[PDB]
C-alpha cells in the first residue's frame, strides 16, 4: 500500500520477486497463513540506495493485524538482519498468525539498511472471527507458559501508576499551600526564606530517601523473581544460503525499450537466442510486481493478485517455438492497465530512465527458464 | 463577575473536536486512507485538507482582524476591577493556547510516530500528518497569536511594547509549521527509515525548546494581575 | 592475558587459530623464538565488528619484553596493516628476539581496523639472561651499522636539553625581578610602562634572532650529515596470499546446541556424513582458543598450552570409524574447567548467543579433515 509512490525505476531494479504463493486466503483467528516464493536481488543495484549489507525481511501490513510466527531465508530462521548478496537468489517463507479481522492487504517486503523498503507483491487475505480469541502463547527457558498478549501488562501498569501517584503526592504536598502570586511576591520582596522551612525538608528527605529505597528493593525483587535474564538478542545475521539455480539456456540482448507517454503499453525489442536443446517460448514478462503472461504459452494457477496480474499482456510479434540454436528478434509489448495504475508511466519522473524484468521461457514439456534483462527505458511522444 | 464560563468553552471545544477528529481518521485510517493513489482517499483526505487549510485560513483572519478592530484605545483610564476581570480573560486565553498546544505538539505529534512505525510512507499528505501538520499546529499557532494578540491590545502591561517571552512561546511553536519542510525533505532525501529519533527531527526538537518562554510570558502575566490588584491579603 | 573479558561469541566468532607451534619454551636474551601457525577467518563476522579489510598481525605480549624481527602473512614479510578476506584460510608465521628475562605469556593477536583486537592462544615462554646483552643492530642503506638500542639518544638528548636550557634562560632572565605582586601593583596602579624597557627589548629581539638562526642551522646541518632520508614507509598491503585448502570430505550439520547454566561443559547434537574413500574419527573440537580432543582418536604433540588443552574433553556418543557414504548422528559432548576459566560460559551476558567452531576428522592414515561448524548456543537451566 506504500507502493505505487516509489520511483517506478527503484521498483523495477531493486528485487524481483517470483515463484510466490500463499497457503490461504481467507483465515479464522488464530489460523496460519504461509508466505512463499523466491527474491533475486538485481546486479545494478541503484547507487543511491545502499547495497543489502543489512537487510530485514519484513510483511508490509496495516500493523499487527497478524503476528509474524516465523519468517526464513534460505530454510533458516531469521528473527534479526540478514545480509544479501548482489546477483543470488533466495527462496523465502514467512508464517503468519491471524490476529484481528478484516480485509488486510499483506505485502512480502525487504527493508534495507541504506535504501528503506523494498515492497513486493501484495495479496488479500481476509480474517475472520474476534480479537478476543486470538492466543500468542510462548514457553520459556525456565519453564513457564505464558501469553504474550498480555504478559507482565499487570505489571507494567501497577509500576508506572505508583510512580505517577509518588510524583502527584510529591506535587500535591506542596501544591496545598497557594502556589504562583504570592510565592512570587515574597521571593521579590526581600529574602524569601519562609516558604520553605522543616518540616519541609524532613519531607523532602523522607521523598529522597524513600524514592531510593524503593527502586533499590524493587530491582532486588525483581532480581530474586526471575533470577534467569538474558540481554536483547540482536545482530546481523550472516551467511544465507543462496539458491543454486543452473545456468539459463536462453540468452536475450534488448535492442532499445519504449513507452508511449501518456499510454498503458512498454515495447520492447529482444534478441533471443536458444541454447539448450528445448524449443523455447517466450510466456512471461515480469517488470515489477506486474507479470504480463502470454495466455498461449503459459497460464497462471498460483492465485496471483488480479490487479497485478495481465493474463494476456504480452504479446510477442513471432511466439513460435524457438528451436535450439537458433536465434531470432521479436518484438516484445506489454501491455495492461496495471502499468498506468501502480504508476510505471511514471518512470518519466525518475532521473534514471532504466528498467529490469524477469523473463519466463517455457519449453514443451513446460520446464521454464528465467532469464534476467536490463536496458535503458526510452519514452516516446511523437 | 471576574473569571466567567468562557474557560469551559475554552477547554470543550477543543477536547470536543479533536476527540471527533481522533474518531475521524480511527474510522477512515484504512479503507481510505491507506492507498494515496486511490479515488476514495481524494474524497476522504485531500478534501478533509483543502477544506481545513481554507478553514484555518478564514478563522485566523477574522479572528486576529476581530481582535486588533475591537483593541482598546484608551488603555489610560481603564478601571482597575475591569483590569482584572481583562486579566482573566487572558488567562483564560493561555489555558486555550496549552490545550492546543497539547493536542498539537504531543497527542497527535506522536500519534503520527504510531502511523510512522506501523506503515510505509506513501506520501507528505498521510491522514496523521494532514490531522497533525496541517489542523493541529495551525489551531495551536491561531490560538496563539489571538491571546498574543488580546494581551498586547487588552492588557495596559503587555501594552507599550512586544514581550519578548510571549514573542517567543507564540513564533516559536510556529516555526514547527514551516520546519514540516525539513521533514519531508529529511524523510525523501535524507534517512531511508522511519528514526523517530533522526537529526531530521530536530527542527521540531529546537522550536518545541522556545514553549519554554511560556515561564517568562507567565511571570509577565502574574505582574499584569498584580499591578492594582496585587492586595491586598499577599505579601501582608 | 586481555582476552577471558571479552565477550564469548566475539571469541568463538572471529578467527580461529590452528596449527599453532612454538620453535622454543625457554630462550636465552638474543635468541629467537619463531611462532607458526593458521588462521582462519570466520565466514559470519559479526556485524560490529568491521571486515578486516585492515588488519595488522600483532603480538600479545607485556611491552616489548621480544622484538618483532619478522612477521609473514603467506610467506611474505607485513610490516604495515594488511587486507585479510572474510572465509579465507591464512599460514603467518612471527620471529621474536629476546629482550628482557622473564616468563612472558605471548599472543598470537590480529588487529582489525574496526573492531579491536582479535587475541589468540598465548603461551608462556621463559628468557633468562640480562637485558644489558639485548641488541638489535640495523644495517642502513647508506652503509652504516647501527644499534637501534641506543641510535640517535644522544642526539635527542642533547637537542632537548639545549631547547629547554633556552626557555629556561628566558624565563629565568624574566624572573631576576620581582615578578608577580610588584608587578600587579605597577600595571593596575596607573601606565605600567616602566617593568619593560631597554635592554629588555633588546634582550627579546636577541632570543628571537637567534631562535629563528638556530632552527635554520640546526636544520642545515641536519640536511647536511644524513643527505640521504625517506619518510615514514606506511600504507596497508593488498594481495595476502591466501591457502589453497581442499575442499572438506565431511559434512557436519549442528542439530542445536546446549550448555547448562552453570556448568563446564557445552553439549551439541551433530550429524556427519562421511564422503570420500575413507573411514573417519571426530578427534578435535576447537571453539575458543579451547581445543577439547578425544584421546583414543588424537593426541597433541605440538606443546600446546595445558590451560587451553583438554586432552579428553572431548566426548562423542558413537565415535566408531564413519565409513565413506555413511551419516550418522552423534551427542557431542566439550567438556572441560577451560570452559569455565577462559569464560566461555558468559556467553549468556552476550547480546548474540551463537558459537562457532573447528571440528578435526582423523581417518585410519592419520590425514585429517577441517570442517568447521556454527549455531545458536541455547543455555539449560533446568
Ligand atoms: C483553527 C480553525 C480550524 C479550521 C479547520 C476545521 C476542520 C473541520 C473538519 C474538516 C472536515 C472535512 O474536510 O471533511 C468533510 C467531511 C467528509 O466526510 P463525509 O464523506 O461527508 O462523511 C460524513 C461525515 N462524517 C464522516 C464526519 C460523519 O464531511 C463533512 O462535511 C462533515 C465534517 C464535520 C466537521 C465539523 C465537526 C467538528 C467536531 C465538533 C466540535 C467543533
Ligand atoms: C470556532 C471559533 C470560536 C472562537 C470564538 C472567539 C471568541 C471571541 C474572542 C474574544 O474576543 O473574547 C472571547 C472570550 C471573552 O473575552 P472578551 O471579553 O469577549 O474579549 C474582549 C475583551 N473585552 C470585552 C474587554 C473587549 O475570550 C475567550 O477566552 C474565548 C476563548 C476561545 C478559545 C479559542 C478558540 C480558537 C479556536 C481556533
Ligand atoms: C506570520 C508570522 C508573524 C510574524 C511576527 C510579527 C508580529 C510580531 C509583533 C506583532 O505582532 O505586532 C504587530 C501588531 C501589534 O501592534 P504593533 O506591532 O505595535 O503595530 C500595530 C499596527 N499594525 C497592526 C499594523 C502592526 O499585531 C497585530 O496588529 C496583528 C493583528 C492585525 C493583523 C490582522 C490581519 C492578518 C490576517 C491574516
Ligand atoms: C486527554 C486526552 C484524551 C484522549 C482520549 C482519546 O483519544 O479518546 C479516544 C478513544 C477512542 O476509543 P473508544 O472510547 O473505544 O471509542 C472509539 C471511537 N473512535 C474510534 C472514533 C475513537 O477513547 C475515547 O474516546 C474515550 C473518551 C475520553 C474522553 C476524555
Ligand atoms: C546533534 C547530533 C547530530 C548528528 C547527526 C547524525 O546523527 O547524522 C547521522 C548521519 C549518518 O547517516 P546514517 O545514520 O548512516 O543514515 C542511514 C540512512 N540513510 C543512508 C538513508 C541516510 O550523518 C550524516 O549524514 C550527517 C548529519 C549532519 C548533522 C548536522
Ligand atoms: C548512595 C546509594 C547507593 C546505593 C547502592 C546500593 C547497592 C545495592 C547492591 C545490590
Ligand atoms: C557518518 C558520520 C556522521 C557524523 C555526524 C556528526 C554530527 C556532530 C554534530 C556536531
Ligand atoms: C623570516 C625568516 C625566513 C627564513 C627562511 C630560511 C630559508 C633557508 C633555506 C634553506
Ligand atoms: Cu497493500
Ligand atoms: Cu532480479
Ligand atoms: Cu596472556
Ligand atoms: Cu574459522
Amino acid at each position: 500500500h506504500g507502493e505505487k509512490s516509489q520511483a517506478a525505476f527503484m521498483r523495477m531494479r531493486t528485487i524481483h520477486w517470483y515463484d510466490l504463493s500463499w497457503s490461504k486466503e481467507k483465515v479464522k483467528i488464530n489460523e496460519t497463513v504461509e508466505i512463499k516464493g523466491k527474491f533475486h536481488v538485481f546486479e545494478g543495484w541503484p547507487e543511491t540506495v545502499d547495497e543489502p549489507d543489512v537487510a530485514f525481511l519484513n510483511v508490509g501490513m496495516p500493523g499487527p493485524v497478524f503476528i509474524r510466527k516465523e519468517s526464513y531465508i534460505g530454510g533458516q530462521l531469521v528473527p534479526r538482519s540478514v545480509r544479501l548478496e548482489i546477483g543470488k537468489t533466495y527462496d523465502f517463507r514467512v508464517v503468519l498468525k491471524a490476529r484481528r479481522p478484516g480485509d488486510w492487504h499483506v505485502h512480502t517486503m525487504m527493508n534495507v539498511q541504506g535504501g528503506g523498503p523494498i515492497i513486493g507483491p501484495g495479496k488479500w487475505i481476509t480474517v475472520e472471527g474476534s480479537m478476543s480469541e486470538f492466543r500468542n502463547p510462548v514457553t520459556t527457558l525456565t519453564g513457564q507458559t505464558v501469553d504474550l498478549e498480555n504478559y507482565n501488562e499487570g505489571n507494567t501498569y501497577f509500576w508506572h501508576a505508583f510512580w505517577f501517584a509518588i510524583g502527584v503526592a510529591w506535587i500535591g504536598y506542596w501544591s496545598r499551600r497557594p502556589i504562583f502570586i504570592p510565592r512570587l511576591l515574597m521571593v521579590d520582596a526581600g529574602r524569601a526564606d519562609e516558604l520553605v522551612s522543616a518540616t519541609d525538608r524532613k519531607v523532602a528527605m523522607g521523598f529522597l530517601a524513600a524514592t531510593i529505597l524503593i527502586v533499590v528493593m524493587a530491582m532486588s525483587s525483581a532480581n530474586s523473581k526471575y533470577p534467569i535474564t538474558i540481554p536483547l538478542q540482536a545482530g546481523t545475521m550472516r551467511g544465507m544460503k543462496p539458491l543454486e539455480l543452473p545456468a539459463p539456456t536462453v540468452s536475450v540482448k534488448v535492442e532499445d525499450a519504449t513507452y508511449r507517454v501518456p499510454g498503458r503499453a512498454m515495447r520492447m525489442k529482444l534478441t533471443i537466442t536458444n541454447h539448450g536443446n528445448s524449443p523455447i517460448r517466450l510466456g512471461e514478462f515480469y517488470t515489477a510486481s506486474v507479470r504480463f503472461l502470454d495466455s498461449d504459452v503459459y497460464k497462471d494457477t498460483t492465485g496471483y493478485p488480479e490487479d497485478l496480474l495481465a493474463e494476456d499482456g504480452l504479446s510477442v510479434s513471432d511466439n513460435s517455438p524457438l528451436a535450439p540454436g537458433e536465434t531470432r528478434t521479436v518484438d516484445v509489448t506489454a501491455s495492461d492497465a496495471a502499468w498506468e495504475v501502480y504508476r510505471l508511466s511514471d518512470i518519466i519522473y525518475d532521473p534514471d530512465s532504466r528498467f529490469a524484468g524477469l523473463l519466463f521461457f517455457f519449453d514443451a514439456t513446460g520446464n521454464r527458464q528465467v532469464v534476467q534483462i536490463d536496458a535503458p527505458l526510452i519514452p516516446s511522444f511523437m | 463577575l471576574l473569571d466567567k464560563k468562557w474557560l469551559t468553552f475554552a477547554l470543550a471545544i477543543y477536547t470536543v473536536f479533536y476527540l471527533w477528529v481522533r474518531w475521524y481518521e480511527g474510522v477512515y485510517g484504512w479503507s481510505a486512507g491507506l492507498d494515496s493513489f486511490a479515488p476514495e482517499f481524494e474524497t476522504y483526505w485531500m478534501n478533509f485538507l483543502y477544506t481545513e487549510i481554507v478553514l484555518e485560513i478564514v478563522t485566523a483572519s477574522i479572528l486576529w482582524g476581530y481582535l486588533w478592530k475591537t483593541r482598546d484605545r484608551n488603555l489610560a483610564a481603564l478601571t482597575p476591577r475591569e483590569e482584572l476581570r481583562r486579566n482573566f480573560t487572558h488567562l483564560v486565553w493561555l489555558v486555550a493556547y496549552a490545550w492546543a498546544i497539547y493536542w498539537g505538539a504531543s497527542y497527535f505529534t506522536e500519534q503520527d510516530g504510531t502511523w510512522h512505525q506501523t506503515i510505509v510512507r506513501d506520501t507528505d499528505f498521510t491522514p496523521s500528518h494532514i490531522i497533525e501538520f496541517y489542523l493541529s499546529y495551525p489551531i495551536y499557532i491561531i490560538t496563539g497569536f489571538a491571546a498574543f494578540i488580546y494581551a498586547k491590545t487588552r492588557l495596559p502591561f503587555f501594552a507599550k511594547g512586544i514581550s519578548l517571552p510571549y514573542l517567543v512561546l507564540v513564533v516559536g511553536p510556529f516555526m514547527i509549521l514551516p520546519n514540516v519542510g525539513l521533514n519531508e525533505w529529511g524523510h525523501t532525501f535524507w534517512f531511508m527509515e522511519e528514526l523517530f529519533v533522526a537529526p531530521l527531527h530536530y527542527g521540531f526538537v529546537i522550536f518545541g525548546w522556545l514553549a519554554l518562554a511560556v515561564m517568562g510570558t507567565l511571570t509577565q502575566t502574574f505582574y499584569s494581575f498584580a499591578q492594582g490588584g496585587l492586595g491586598q491579603s499577599l505579601c501582608e
